[PDB]
DNA sequence: GATCCCGCGCGCCGCAGACTGTCT
RNA sequence: AGACAGUCUGCGGCGCGCGGGG
């Protein structure tokens, strides 16, 4: 809503000109990219998702999926986001027309050249055969990947011929092969884990919610929406697709795509989990905002943790201390905003408001008293409390704060 | 005209050549060389010199030196005969300067308002380099300085505006000031006003410089003196049989100098060494004791100076020596921010290269451990004599399952495992045997990997270097043969198993090199001998090539990064910089402009040759050594540039002119000065690579021969050099002179003993050395009083004959310095600051007066050479000499205007100009600012 | 042969590269390979993390930026190589009644991400208070046109994907050359890091056809030298080209003067770097050692340690490794979940297997681990096994990785 | 030349200081 | 059983050569 998109446009969370991004077109991918703060927030979210889903699970491996389909023997029925997929000159959906010999099935431009991927599931299905050997015919295992996908947009008033504008969405996908038996149990397990993960970083987890749905082909599915202020917008989907999707590929032969479970060969059942990392970022940004204007992003998700600054004292002999502290913090893996090299002192209140809008956990001020006795001023974003801390304990305090925030 | 002599601006025809002298000179030239060798007449230029005071070119320099050195001599005399009160009871503990009046009364003072002082400074070596405390004595009172860092807080490492302040405000008589001290350069390095770009009217005297001037000693003399002073007591070892100099000589340390020049009780030496190896806290606790020790040192130095000044003046009567020493006591080296960058790069690259050297070796170790598994030490011909560490430390769910509940695992296993680990196996809990199975096939591979009680055992073998004697046999046949055997029974590679290079099959034991009387060491061969010398091999990768090359790349920086990267550099603030530096192009950049004081001893060795381990050394920016770019990064600030040059073959010309003057009154009398003047590579008879082809290996490889011979090298040195050349036999080499000693004394007495004859006149140098009277060579400076043959008679001839020429060169330098100071004083040439490296001289000068100063160094050189030739000679001089070949103008400091480097690999990018040497193009102007 | 042949083997087999019976160096270099295996993906991720830490971390004034894989269609001068065809074959013009035959006024896939950085320059100029010296870094996939230049069966040009890391550095014109040299020095320093033979990484100087200087970095694969990274001094040409309205908006503060920045573009191909490191890690004159192993650097090795349980009291007592597994998983130590093969295999084949995957250490838990807990710890670099401590394993691994990071 | 340095590893000892079994 | 051999560790001196500059 108002007063939020402006704050995000400022402070370089969402890159673009005023009214370019707007509230609409952010759910779709047809908007200018994120700002550096937005990019860092997205990277943090992706890292947390990777930690929770891939490396701790002990059976989920990364998979490499290309951005484009090959093109030969391309079926004539598909979404066809970009029928070309060639270097340059994407011919978009290209529905209807192409009735002449030119640009026909012969050669490129008729569901012949190739298409850009719309989902990460197909790459996982392709790699499943080798990834079986990776886990040694152990049937229950998953393949995870975070990547960009391209989708077509429509509606948006009357444009005569549709522009099929390309929307880019950064999505995290997990394809979990499990015995067809007890597949619903794994569906419920993954649904619960994903809902808990999404609720973990939320200030108000009640906004995050789950709903159930049925499919003619898939057995059952679940959807997560988060209940944006204007309404509910689907942010994650879980589907029990079944084995027929996998059976469609590798149509020939049998007893090659099946795996061993309880020493019993069976064709696996695939669960597809797909979450929208960009929409998740937008949802978290809305959640953090709420009478000062402050974005209370989670400590594990905030792009910048601490901010350095200089107050009074000599211009020199403080820049060296600030540089030393900066180097120590980066050596210890803490992101810090180097505000010490700012030249217009401006105001303390304005400075604090600016850093609050940037969602910085702590504000650190170094003055001549730091040279005297090694004490720096520390302000907390959450409770706007100012205290004095020894400069040698800031790193340990920040690490402890981050660790405590990470735990329940 | 005549023999290419210049136009005689000053002097008359009172001196006559002498017909007999002319006949003898031409007869000798015909006998040795060719009399008729016409040379192209050089262009003749006439310019109006400044008016020279006095007559005969000696009164001029005497008057200049006296005018320069009068105020400082007055100050020294004031300090000479001035008694002092006793030391105060208790030193004051306050910030800044305090003056101790009668009965110990202490009063805070801004700075000592005194004409002369004996000054000493102490620095807390443990932390930083800012001075801690200082004590000084004036003719009337004591002064103590306490640094602001006595309080507790954090301080920067920039080190600007911190050190002591000693120069009063110029804007109430005798503005000149003299500061006396033992190693006074160190104390001058810690003065605020000495780092300004503009000059100041303060000078420094070093008691160590005087000690080297009078009662000094050489390096071999230093070793003998130290051995004699020790309880107990090489190669030829001909004995001495003359130890009288022990009672007159001494070592440069303050204690020994005070003992020699004063018969008082020995100075007590503090064993705590709180300043060198102690924190600032113990300094605070031991304030009074340290202040007392510093005051004792200052008092001892004052006594030494009192006993030395009249003796030095007696033994160096010429005022020019004192004036030149005073001028050379003030050096300057602008650095700017790039210096810091250099200290980074030369460091980082060095570390990087070390890594490249280290990692490869580590791999060679690791792949060797696998030899343990097969039990095949005999298979390897390199590791079968190795330890091999024979010893060791000796210390299906067939169910679907799936879908867990929300419950959490009890875990609790790690705590129990840690308890069982720590509680049980009490033996290992203390002193754990880290080696276990690791030692493997390499000789105690555990040793190569850190012990780790403090290190933590960094990955792989990190205590592995190229000279452990383990690296050979780890890279196959790299060193000599299969066995290295750094101990007895060494590799017989020399410098098929006995004598024959490279050990194979273990033919005979013990030392059997029998080639150079020793063959123990490995590698250490400048010629790689890995292409045709053979006996070099490896498995591939950092073997042979990319092995010794890194070593030679980082050798210099290895034992240099301590002296370098620690020089006391002071960065001036913006307000301190002058008008010229500001409001000028370049500038700005948020850059630091600073200076380094070289900390140079004005007379640090026999003679009075200045000594500085980092700055006064002959080293160029070779494109193979990491730290080779030293002497660069000394770029002048904006609006300033370095103008100067070297004086060509100073030593050879000095020897030649001395020999010519001894033989006759001309400049080509002995057929050696003629060869030095009328000798060219293309046509003339050059001394090098010509007139000596009959001796040695052709024209080449003959420079070092003649250089050593004129520096005192004897016949056996030449025989040794020839023996390794062309593998000639000892019988083939002439034991007697024969081909050798043709230039030097060949006939010895030659009938008619003493006398050199032949091409080179060693008679003058030998006569001066063996005079037995205070030597007083050209310009009159006596010898160090410890190398004399009078009352000592030590027969250390190699030392005094070389002292003659080297002290003559130092006299030349003093004359150059005094002349330059006079020229800068008479004509308003800003930038009096100077730097000197033996013959090489440089001056920091403004761009506006850059060409006027470039014109200078030419009248200075002309007057210096004309004054050299005037002593025991006639005023006329060769045209070719008496003028510099070129005068470099480049902002930085380098051997030649055109440049090259190794570490940067693109140094022209960082705002480096060319240098535009002048040569003859600067001789179209007068030295008045009015003139153009 | 063993020269670029056995390297491809034990690469698809151990899941470092996608297995499609390719074994084509040209396909890998161009980007037509099917993809990378999980080990390859992890190695590339580690390399990207190291590049990010060295370039944008520990480097103030450098910020992240995201460039869309596509750009809007309108205002797209030029055309694709195969889209320009007007020679012959106009037989059918029967079609009745955007579209057209010349470029169709449509969008394109980016071949480089420098354009996005130049676009975001103006927006990102505000967060530095217009301090002209500053950079934008980004790692992303770029699409390029590649064809076998043989026969017509390939038909349209194939499309290859390459993961490129690019930094666009805006610098004052006066300091442009020195800053470029600094960057060339820091990239050559970073590529020689993690390398067993840094000499194989080399640099050269090149001149643009407009006279703009630049540098090229190459790795010496067994067949020859292949480009990996390129540095170009763009010289504020394209930046002015995209902004023709006014120059006031492009004015950044250098020192105390407003100037138009000069652009330096340092773009490296991460996939080629991964391939180069894989080739470098692998290794005959009196060798008689064999023992194929990928001696990758500890900092970027995909898997650090491997766990296993051998001849214990029972398979139910394996849980001691469980938790310890998790204990290693804390603080981000990647461990291979072994101790689940449950197949009687000789320990030598097992050790060779883990050697081929470039795992630094092999941890084996025996029956003697429940009391006086000691675990057999074998090292990749040298085949010697230690007992060491269960409690200190986490700290030992942390120390090993940290020391590997810094010399 | 000049004999002479300092920064390495070998080595080759020595003597305290600590820990571990070891002896009576 | 308590007291005394070793092993290790610390640390000190002195030989051996090698390399920048005098």
């Amino acid at each position: 809503s108002e007063a939020l998109l402006e704050i995000c446009q400022r402070r370089h969370f969402l890159s673009g000109s005023k009214q370019q991004l707007s509230r609409d077109s952010l759910l779709s991918g047809c908007h200018p990219g994120f700002g550096p703060l937005g990019v860092e927030l997205r990277k943090n979210l992706a890292a947390e998702w990777w930690t929770s889903v891939v490396v701790f699970r002990e059976q989920v491996f990364p998979v490499d999926a290309l951005h484009h389909k090959p093109g030969p023997l391309l079926p004539g029925d598909s979404a066809f986001r970009l029928v070309s997929a060639e270097t340059l000159r994407e011919i978009l959906q290209d529905k209807e027309l192409s009735k002449e010999q030119l640009v026909a099935f012969l050669e490129n431009v008729l569901k012949t050249s190739g298409k850009l991927r719309e989902n990460l599931l197909h790459g996982a299905l392709e790699h499943y055969v080798n990834c079986l050997d990776l886990v040694n015919k152990r049937l229950p295992y998953g393949l995870a990947q975070i990547g960009v996908c391209f989708h077509p947009v429509f509606d948006t008033k009357q444009i005569r011929n549709g522009v099929k504008s390309i929307g880019e969405k950064t999505e995290a996908s997990l394809v979990w092969f499990t015995p067809p038996r007890t597949s619903n149990q794994w569906l419920d397990f993954w649904l619960r884990h994903r809902l808990q993960w999404w609720r973990k970083f939320a200030m108000s987890p009640s906004n995050f919610s789950s709903s159930d749905c049925q499919d003619e082909e898939g057995r059952k599915g679940n959807k997560l929406y988060y209940n944006f202020p204007w309404g509910k917008e689907l942010i994650e989907t879980l589907w029990n697709l079944g084995d027929h999707e996998l059976l469609h590929m590798y149509p020939g032969n049998v007893s090659k795509l099946h795996g061993r479970d309880g020493r019993k060969n069976v064709v696996p059942c695939v669960l597809s989990v797909n979450g929208d990392l960009d929409r998740g970022m937008l949802a978290y940004l809305y959640d953090s905002f709420q009478h000062r204007k402050v974005l209370k992003l989670h400590p594990c998700l905030a792009p910048i943790k601490v901010a350095l600054d200089v107050g009074r004292g000599p211009t020199l002999e403080l820049r060296q201390v600030c540089q030393g502290l900066f180097n120590e913090l980066l050596e210890n893996g803490i992101s810090v905003w180097p505000g010490y090299l700012e030249t217009m002192q401006s105001s303390l209140e304005q400075l604090y408001s600016k850093y609050d809008e940037m969602s910085i956990l702590f504000t650190v001020l170094v003055t001549e008293t730091t040279l005297e006795n090694g004490l720096i001023h520390l302000r907390s974003r959450d409770t706007t409390m100012k205290e004095m801390m020894h400069i040698s304990k800031l790193k340990d305090f920040l690490i402890k704060y981050i660790s405590s925030a990470k735990n329940v | 005209l005549s023999r290419g002599l210049h136009e005689q601006i000053f002097g008359q025809g009172g001196e006559m050549p002498g017909e007999a002298a002319v006949r003898r000179s031409v007869e000798h030239l015909q006998k040795h060389g060719l009399w008729g060798q016409p040379a192209v007449p050089l262009p003749d230029v006439e310019l109006r010199l400044p008016p020279l005071y006095g007559d005969n070119l000696d009164q001029h320099f005497r008057l200049l030196a006296q005018k320069q050195s009068l105020p400082y001599l007055e100050a020294a005399n004031l300090l000479l005969q001035a008694q002092l009160p006793p030391k105060p009871p208790a030193w004051a503990w306050a910030e800044g300067w305090t003056r101790y009046g009668p009965e110990g009364e202490a009063v805070p003072v801004a700075i000592p308002e005194e004409r002369a002082l004996v000054f000493a400074v102490a620095v807390c070596l443990a932390e930083g380099t800012c001075p801690t405390l200082a004590v000084a004595i004036s003719p009337s009172a004591w002064y103590s300085w306490c640094s602001q860092r006595l309080v507790e807080e954090r301080y920067s490492w920039t080190s600007q505006l911190s050190p002591a302040d000693l120069i009063p405000l110029e804007v109430r008589d005798w503005q000149e000031q003299l500061v006396v001290g033992h190693n006074v350069s160190f104390d001058r390095a810690h003065i605020r006003e000495q780092y300004l770009i503009q000059g100041s009217r303060m000078r420094f005297l070093d008691t160590m410089s005087m000690h080297m001037a009078i009662s000094g000693l050489s390096s071999f003399q230093r070793s003998l003196w130290i051995a004699a002073k020790q309880g107990k007591h090489a190669r030829r070892g001909p004995a001495i049989s003359s130890w009288d100099w022990l009672d007159i000589s001494s070592v440069n340390s303050l204690a020994e100098v005070h003992r020699l020049y004063v018969g008082g009780p020995p100075l007590e030496k503090e064993p705590r060494e709180l300043f060198v190896k102690g924190t600032m806290k113990d300094i605070r606790e031991n304030f009074q004791d340290l202040m007392q020790y510093c005051a004792q040192d200052v008092w001892a130095t004052h006594e030494v100076f009192q006993q030395q000044l009249p003796l030095f003046l007696e033994r160096c009567p010429h005022p020019v020596t004192l004036a030149g020493m005073l001028e050379m006591g003030v050096s300057y080296l602008p650095v700017n921010q790039n210096w810091e960058r250099y200290l980074a790069e030369a460091q980082g690259t060095y570390e990087e290269l070390q890594r490249e050297m280290k990692k490869s070796l580590m791999d060679l170790a690791n792949d060797a451990c696998q030899l343990l598994s097969g039990e095949r030490y005999k298979e390897d011909p390199w590791l079968w004599d190795l330890e091999w560490d024979l010893q060791e430390f000796k210390q299906p769910m067939d169910q679907e399952d799936l879908g867990p509940c929300s419950e959490e695992e009890e875990f609790q296993q790690d705590v129990m495992a840690r308890a069982c680990l720590q509680k049980l196996k009490g033996t290992t809990e203390l002193l754990p045997k880290r080696p276990q199975h690791l030692p493997g096939h390499p000789g105690w591979y555990r040793k190569l990997c850190p012990r780790l009680d403090d290190p933590a055992w960094t990955p792989g073998p990190s205590l592995l270097s190229l000279q452990m004697r383990v690296t050979p046999k780890l890279m196959a046949l790299t060193w000599d043969g299969f066995p290295l055997h750094y101990s007895e029974r060494h590799g017989w590679g020399y410098l098929n198993d006995v004598d024959i290079p490279g050990c194979w099959f273990f033919k005979l034991p013990h030392k059997d090199g029998n080639s150079c009387n020793v063959g123990s060491p490995f590698a250490k061969d400048f010629l790689p001998k890995m292409e045709d010398g053979t006996l070099q091999a490896g498995p591939g990768g950092a073997s042979g090539p990319r092995a010794l090359e890194i070593n030679k790349m980082i050798s210099f920086w290895r034992n240099a990064h301590k002296r370098i990267s620690s020089q006391m550099v002071v960065w001036l603030p913006r307000s301190a910089l002058p008008r010229a530096v500001i409001r000028h192009p370049d500038y700005d950049e948020e850059g630091l402009y600073g200076a380094i004081l070289p900390q140079v001893v004005t007379a640090g060795t026999i003679t009075r040759r200045a000594v500085e381990p980092t700055w006064l050394t002959a080293s160029n920016a070779r494109p193979d050594r990491v730290g080779s770019e030293l002497k660069a990064m000394v770029q002048a600030p904006p609006g300033y540039t370095l103008v100067g040059a070297d004086v060509d073959s100073q030593e050879l010309w000095i020897a030649a002119v001395l020999g010519d003057a001894h033989f006759a009154g001309m400049h080509g009398c002995t057929a050696f000065g003629w060869m030095t003047l009328q000798g060219r590579k293309s046509r003339g008879t050059d001394l090098h690579s010509k007139t000596a082809t009959t001796v040695g290996i052709s024209r080449e490889h003959a420079k070092i021969f003649n250089y050593g011979r004129i520096y005192g090298a004897g016949q056996p040195f030449a025989e040794r050099l020839l023996m390794q050349f062309n593998h000639r036999l000892t019988q083939q080499e002439a034991a007697e002179k024969a081909q050798q000693m043709y230039a030097a004394t060949k006939g010895l007495r030659w009938y008619r003993w003493k006398g050199g004859t032949e091409s080179e006149m060693f008679n003058k140098l030998e006569s001066i050395a063996t005079s037995d009277i205070p030597r007083t060579p050209v310009l009159g400076c006596c010898i160090s009083r410890a190398l004399e043959p009078s009352a000592v008679q030590e027969e250390f001839m190699t030392s005094r004959v070389n002292w003659v020429v080297q002290s003559s060169a130092v006299d030349y330098l003093h004359l150059m310095l005094v002349a330059m100071k006079w020229l800068f004083e008479e004509f308003a040439i800003d930038g009096r600051f100077c730097i000197s490296i033996h013959d090489e001289v440089r001056y920091l000068v403004r761009e506006e007066d850059r060409y006027r100063a470039a014109l200078a160094l030419q009248i200075t050189n002309l007057l210096t050479r004309c004054m050299f030739a005037y002593k025991l000679g006639l005023n006329d001089l060769p045209q070719s000499v008496a003028f510099f070949s070129a005068v470099d103008i480049d902002r930085c400091l380098r051997k030649e205007v055109t440049m090259d480097c190794k570490t940067p690999s693109n140094p022209t990018g960082m705002e480096r100009r060319y240098g535009i040497p002048q040569g003859e193009a600067l001789d179209i102007y007068q030295i008045i600012e009015l003139t153009k």
